């Protein structure tokens, strides 16, 4: 909710490593939907 | 960092329009959209992700949804939900 808090999370190891998971999962979908070689 | 350098690596994928992060509660954390809008998506998508995850759970309790994506005429929304956070990305397909 609050401001300073969003910050605390953004710099956690909960989030730092979740963002990298989802990240990888997605980055496939992303390039199926789109021809990156064109 | 990898977080800021990844969250941005997505935002610039060919065809990406927006990107948002939420939590179990449906509260936007970081998000590349005007905030009044970023509210919409979080609320709805979180609901959608719940139902879906729940549907997946009722078809089978030993299963958990990993990834969901709804395609419209205009674009595709995806949503990777991961316990406490969920990443929404709107993309513009080609198709």
């Amino acid at each position: 909710l609050s401001e300073e808090q969003k910050q605390m999370i953004i710099l956690s190891e909960n989030f730092q490593r979740f963002v990298v998971r989802a990240g990888r999962v997605i980055e496939r979908a992303l390039s199926e939907n789109v021809d990156i070689y064109t | 960092q990898e977080v800021e350098e990844t969250l941005k690596r997505i935002q610039s994928h060919k065809g990406v329009v927006g990107t948002i992060v939420v939590n179990n509660e449906g509260i936007p954390v970081k998000s590349t959209l005007d905030n009044t809008t970023t509210v919409q998506y979080a609320g709805l998508m979180s609901q959608l992700a719940d139902k879906a995850r729940s549907v997946v759970r009722d078809l089978d309790p030993s299963n958990d949804m990993t990834f969901l994506r709804v395609r419209s005429k205009k674009h595709e929304i995806m949503v990777a939900p991961d316990k406490d956070f969920i990443l929404i990305v709107i993309q513009n397909p080609t198709d």
